[PDB]
């Protein structure tokens, strides 16, 4: 139910955190 | 001193601008009334945060695609969803800004999707507007430690 929402973050914590060397 | 808020509103208008008529989904309208939005979206510092975060959703663009597919079919009450999505990114470490910049993009792509889908139903588009424009309002203390938006694009990005 809440787990689509944790996917999500996850991906976008990786996105952001591939961003921080770049 | 231009709010989270006010520059991801300015930037959905904009890139709602630049695709499919030109034309702005009534929500948007609302929003700017709204906010009120102070800021414009041909404004310098909206155009060149356009670009990075168009260029976020490109190289990221089927896992943008996924996780809000995922999403929207998924909730039951749009607007509250978006504010678990936000915590489990912010509260889950410090902020930074590759996190915030992707936040920003995963909002503006839910944004250009639902405004081009001519079959959205009004109230899915208005709901998910209102529920991304209030889950970012908790960047502006973070954002603010930076100098705000305008300094972070203009010396940092
Ligand atoms: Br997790
Ligand atoms: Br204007
Ligand atoms: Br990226
Ligand atoms: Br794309
Ligand atoms: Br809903
Ligand atoms: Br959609
Ligand atoms: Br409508
Ligand atoms: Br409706
Ligand atoms: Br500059």
């Amino acid at each position: 139910d809440m787990r689509p929402e944790i996917w999500i973050a996850q991906e976008l914590r990786r996105i952001g955190d591939e961003f921080n060397a770049y | 001193a231009y709010s989270t808020r006010e520059i991801l509103l300015a930037l959905c208008i904009r890139d709602s601008r630049v695709h499919g008529n030109g034309t702005l989904h009534p929500v948007l309208e609302l929003a700017a009334r709204e906010t009120p939005l102070r800021l414009s979206p041909e404004d310098t510092v909206v155009l060149r945060y356009h670009v990075l975060l168009e260029e976020i959703i490109e190289r990221n663009s089927e896992t943008f695609t996924e996780t809000w597919n995922r999403f929207i079919t998924h909730t039951e009450h749009v607007d509250l969803d978006f504010n678990s999505v936000f915590l489990e990114i912010f509260h889950r470490g410090d902020p930074s800004l590759g996190r915030a910049l992707a936040w920003m993009a995963w909002c503006m792509h839910a944004c250009r999707t639902l405004c081009c889908n001519q079959s959205t139903p009004y109230y899915v588009v208005d709901l998910s507007v209102r529920g991304m424009l209030e889950a970012s309002e908790g960047l502006d203390g973070w954002i603010h430690q930076q100098g705000g938006w305008s300094t972070l694009i203009e010396d940092n990005i």
